[PDB]
């Protein structure tokens, strides 16, 4: 409606909607609403770039929701995938491993676990092929970048490419 | 101790009782308990290498382990018994040595051969892919340590 109308700009809408009611629920839907079939898709490409253009919504989007939800949101559209896995690749590195427990850890109470990143790799891997050949070489790139090492202890992003086998 | 080493190198029972027949065995904490040659080059490299002639040491220990696992055809040169050191124990002080002298490509030489014969013992490592409760003796971490300082 508000499309068609053209009064005022999208945006505006769902920015207010965002700051008005509960987020948890919204975010949700949105999600689900990037991949109902189109029925009259500017819906979705009205949303994405909606999100492009807040990030800090779009940061607790990725963080909030499960992980098949938003790998199969990445190959309906390829518009997302590049930042998603930028969002995690910063995640990635800012934890530290201790070697008394065997397992990477976060400093501050909300950074994301081990098996929460784990599993969204986990996801995003058990996809179509052109999302594979993307984060593969986004973690060998990161890989290279931090030491081409192949033991763990060392980098995060050799601790998954094992993980994987 | 070097000339101890070459004696021992070197090699009748009467019907009569000689004192020989009533003496007891020695102890270890005697002073007439000889151990053998690769008993005692050993002590020679040992002693050797707390002073600190790690280029004499080194010669010492190739020498010990020559006699050791290069014996299939002679008399049995045995290891240093189990109130010493144990066999890999003896690998690993070849290699401090071998380090000290600045022989790397010698003690990573010593390093692979040991792990090797025994990759067999060694643990399988898939706790690695399953992160206190699987085993590997110290001699192992300790081998990983020294492949690695050279």
């Amino acid at each position: 409606e508000v499309g068609k109308a053209e009064a005022e700009r999208p945006a505006r809408f769902l920015s207010s909607l965002w700051e008005r009611l509960p987020q948890n629920n919204f975010l949700k839907v949105i999600a689900v609403a990037l991949l109902q079939p189109p029925l009259s898709g500017e819906g979705s490409q009205v949303l994405v770039h909606w999100l492009l253009g807040n990030s800090e919504v779009f940061a607790a989007f990725c963080r909030a929701l499960p992980a098949g939800l938003l790998t199969l949101v990445t190959s309906r559209h390829p518009a997302l995938s590049p930042v998603y896995l930028g969002l995690l690749t910063d995640w990635g590195q800012r934890l530290h491993y201790d070697l008394q427990k065997g397992i990477w850890v976060g400093t501050e109470s909300q950074d994301v676990p081990w098996e929460e990143l784990h599993n969204r790799f986990q996801s995003l891997c058990q996809a179509p092929p052109p999302l594979k050949d993307k984060v593969l070489t986004a973690l060998e790139t990161c890989k290279a970048q931090d030491g081409d090492f192949e033991v763990p202890g060392l980098s995060i992003w050799t601790d998954l490419l094992l993980a994987l086998r | 101790l070097e000339l101890l080493v070459e004696a021992l190198n070197v090699p009748a029972p009467q019907f009569l009782i000689e004192v020989e027949l009533l003496l007891p065995p020695p102890d270890l904490a005697s002073p007439l308990h000889c151990g053998t040659q690769s008993q005692t080059k050993h002590i020679l490299a040992s002693r050797c290498l707390q002073t600190g002639r790690a280029g004499d040491a080194a010669e010492h220990y190739l020498d010990l382990l020559a006699l050791l696992l290069d014996s299939s055809e002679p008399r049995f040169s045995p290891p240093p018994s189990p109130p010493g050191p144990c066999m890999p124990e003896v690998f690993l002080e070849a290699a401090v040595a071998l380090i000290q002298a600045g022989r790397a490509q010698d003690a990573l030489t010593l390093c692979e051969e040991l792990l090797s014969r025994t990759s067999s013992l060694l643990p399988k490592m898939s706790r690695l892919w399953e992160d206190e409760l699987p085993y590997c003796p110290l001699w192992v971490s300790a081998t990983h340590l020294l492949q690695g300082q050279a």
